[PDB]
């Protein structure tokens, strides 16, 4: 009922998280599939109304959504902001997640080794957005929050030296400034390293993008291989029933597969149906993470990463975004005796910010996530009340600065 | 004509198809009606025209 | 039955017992600072006193109140499990 | 336009919020329950392709599924904390929920 | 077939709902327990501690 413990020292740790924003374009035409060009089959399916009609829009429907999705999640900027030719950032070094000009595409080098990690009726449409435009739209909003901070998420970029920008952000997770401007030369160091260390981790993880690509061809697959079943008939080929069989008993083998067909094609419009709306989900929780982490400081917890969230960097997948973290871990902790507040001529005393700390014999005040230890005054407390409600108060003076300096 | 060669059907060929009836201009506009693979069609003057989307406009931040 | 099988899940309900009680205990030990990273231990006044400082009221309340705010909570506490002995949205799934 | 309301006064109030995070893991084995455990009807059900094999995919996906939403609900801790045998919490009674 | 693609069918729906209900839940465990979430209405009625 004593106790605290206080960090002295703390890590500065990088991690990634990946989610998937859309999935592959697809088009089906029944004419083709369960008729195979054939009038016959196509007169005998006229009798089934507009199913086909149905799974058309619905497939037309899944597929725009998908550019929606990219949309939404990518297009966030209005001006393509360009990094400076000089690249001087306080020690801070982003080398390897800038664009390089001789790299195919203008990716960066986190961006081709994440690249390289990962007919008959059936169609793909090409997604609206190309590879190389998605990583123009990482790259601009990789130089706007560098080199503006966030406030260009919130209209005209204004310019600021990184290292103030870094301070801002230590302000904003409760640690002052001065500690930061103290360690900048180790701040930089460890950001680099941590930076090198998800290089050298994912050149050596991918399975949420990978998942869906297996899921949509496993799909494919069935379908396509759903085309080999009799569903009880002569054969699976139309011209072997055309060709054997006159057409007053021929017709009657024909209807069972055009309903076995129909049957198999609702069944894969219903997954991609589902799984669309899982995929959209996911897009929507990506959307609200690049405007939540990158383009502002989130104060919510483990939304922006693991620990105290400082600022994130998104990079481009083949179907997905990848988001690297910044994050601040307080580290070597040394627990101390505590006190609520102190009494002074009477009067209880309570930290303005921070809290009362003693090594043993001396009392202190210091921040809550930082160990700095200083002299107890009236400046950085407040008076209410006299001391003998408050449980927990112990004796120690107060020092005011304005009695010595005044005699 | 989507994923079909203008060899097999003023005519302009893309990625995604092969397209026929718009101009194919040097310049870069938003998009107005989306075509497929960073390409766009709109109706200046009186005509249609094709063309690459264009991203935004560029601006290049004075940092120091 | 004919064909259907109930698996079993994973994690048996003495686990997410424990993960619950271990979740009580940091979150009363040590306040917000085990979330991020290790478990910073603090008097539960303090932490209280905290968690009135993030909602605009100065701290120096809670250290005149403490009785009056510990009576009412145990109280609140009391009366959640007699309004106890509801839980529709479970049993709806079920 | 020149009137304010400021409390005097204070209540702490807990309140209870239900939500469900996992079902019950079912796996119906298709072929048996389509025939039943005869030869006849396994060999007509053949005619009808691999949609077995798609139910049975979905299925079990959907178990996984609950297994994964349980597991991000409840295990969001490293280590198991223990609380210490003393109760001194400044006068709160936990002990209803410990 | 009909009876069990309906019931597999139905059952898909009903676990992405659950799934969307469990991501909230988990979501409203790391932002009350793990911490004091400034969301109106989010963990609780009132002014949350
Ligand atoms: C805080 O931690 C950092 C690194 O975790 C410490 O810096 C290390 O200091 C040792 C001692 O000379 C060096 O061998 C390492 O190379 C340093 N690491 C880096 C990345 O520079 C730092 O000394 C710690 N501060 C305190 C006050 O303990
Ligand atoms: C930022 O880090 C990169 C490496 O991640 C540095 O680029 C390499 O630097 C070494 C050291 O001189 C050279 O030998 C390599 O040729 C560089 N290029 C590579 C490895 O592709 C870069 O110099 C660092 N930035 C600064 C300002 O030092
Ligand atoms: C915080 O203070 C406690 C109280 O002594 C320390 O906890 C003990 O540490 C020793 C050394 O490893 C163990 O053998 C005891 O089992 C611990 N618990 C007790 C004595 O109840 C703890 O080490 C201190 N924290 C730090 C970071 O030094
Ligand atoms: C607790 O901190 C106080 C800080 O004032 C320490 O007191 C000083 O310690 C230094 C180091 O030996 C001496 O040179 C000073 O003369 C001491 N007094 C003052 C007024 O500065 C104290 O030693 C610390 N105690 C422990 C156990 O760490
Ligand atoms: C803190 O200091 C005050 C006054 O300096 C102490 O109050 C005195 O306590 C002694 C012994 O209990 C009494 O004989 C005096 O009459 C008290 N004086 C006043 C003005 O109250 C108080 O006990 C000290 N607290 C601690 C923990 O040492
Ligand atoms: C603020 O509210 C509390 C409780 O709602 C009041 O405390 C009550 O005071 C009455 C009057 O003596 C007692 O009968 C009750 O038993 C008290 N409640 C408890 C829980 O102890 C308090 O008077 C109100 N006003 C102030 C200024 O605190
Ligand atoms: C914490 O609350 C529990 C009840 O929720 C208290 O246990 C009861 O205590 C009263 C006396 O104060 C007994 O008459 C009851 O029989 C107890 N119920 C039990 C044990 O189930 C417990 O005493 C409270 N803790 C403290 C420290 O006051
Ligand atoms: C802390 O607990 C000890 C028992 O070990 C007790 O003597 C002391 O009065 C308590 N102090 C406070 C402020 O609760
Ligand atoms: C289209 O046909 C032309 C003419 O033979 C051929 O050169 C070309 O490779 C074909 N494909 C494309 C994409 O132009
Ligand atoms: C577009 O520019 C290219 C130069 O890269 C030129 O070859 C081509 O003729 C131009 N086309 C039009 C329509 O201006």
């Amino acid at each position: 009922n004593n106790s605290i413990a206080i960090p002295t020292n703390f890590t500065i740790s990088v991690t990634t998280e990946i989610l998937p924003v859309s999935m592959t374009k697809t088009s089906v035409d029944c004419t083709m599939y369960i008729c195979g060009d054939s009038t016959e089959c196509s007169n005998l399916l006229l009798q089934y109304g507009s199913f086909c009609t149905q799974l058309n829009r619905a497939l037309t429907g899944i597929a725009v959504e998908q550019d929606k999705n990219t949309q939404e999640v990518f297009a966030q900027v209005k001006q393509i902001y360009k990094t400076p030719p000089i690249k001087d950032f306080g020690g801070f070094n982003f080398s390897q997640i800038l664009p390089d000009p001789s790299k195919p595409s203008k990716r960066s080098f986190i961006e081709d080794l994440l690249f390289n990690k990962v007919f008959n009726g059936l169609t793909v449409l090409p997604p609206l957005l190309t590879d190389e435009m998605i990583a123009q739209y990482t790259s601009a909003l990789l130089a706007g929050t560098i080199t503006s901070g966030w406030t260009f998420g919130a209209g005209a970029a204004l310019q600021i030296p990184f290292a103030m920008q870094m301070a801002y952000r230590f302000n904003g997770i409760g640690v002052t400034q001065n500690v930061l401007y103290e360690n900048q030369k180790l701040i930089a160091n460890q950001f680099n390293s941590a930076i090198g260390k998800i290089q050298d981790s994912l050149s050596s993880a991918l399975g949420k993008l990978q998942d869906v690509v297996n899921q949509n061809a496993q799909a494919l697959n069935t379908l396509v291989k759903q085309l080999s079943s009799n569903f009880g008939a002569i054969s699976s080929v139309l011209n072997d029933i055309l060709s054997r069989l006159d057409p007053p008993e021929a017709e009657v083998q024909i209807d069972r597969l055009i309903t076995g067909r129909l049957q198999s094609l609702q069944t894969y419009v219903t997954q991609q149906l589902i799984r669309a709306a899982e995929i959209r989900a996911s897009a929507n929780l990506a959307a609200t993470k690049m405007s939540e982490c990158v383009l502002g400081q989130s104060k919510r917890v483990d939304f922006c990463g693991k620990g105290y969230h400082l600022m994130s960097f998104p990079q481009s997948a083949p179907h997905g975004v990848v988001f690297l973290h910044v994050t601040y871990v307080p580290a070597q902790e040394k627990n101390f005796t505590t006190a609520p507040a102190i009494c002074h001529d009477g009067k209880a005393h309570f930290p303005r910010e921070g809290v009362f700390v003693s090594n043993g014999t001396h009392w202190f005040v210091t921040q809550r996530n930082f160990y700095e230890p200083q002299i107890i005054t009236t400046d950085n407390t407040f008076v209410s009340g006299n001391c003998d409600v408050v449980i927990g108060i112990v004796n120690n003076t107060v020092y005011d600065p304005l009695q010595p300096e005044l005699d | 004509y989507q994923d079909v060669n203008c060899t097999e059907v003023n005519v302009f060929q893309t990625r995604a198809g092969c397209l026929i009836g718009a101009e194919h201009v040097n310049n870069s506009y938003e998009c107005d009606i989306p075509i497929g693979a960073g390409i766009c069609a709109s109706y200046q003057t009186q005509s249609i025209i094709a063309y690459t989307m264009s991203l935004g406009a560029e601006n290049s931040v004075a940092y120091s």
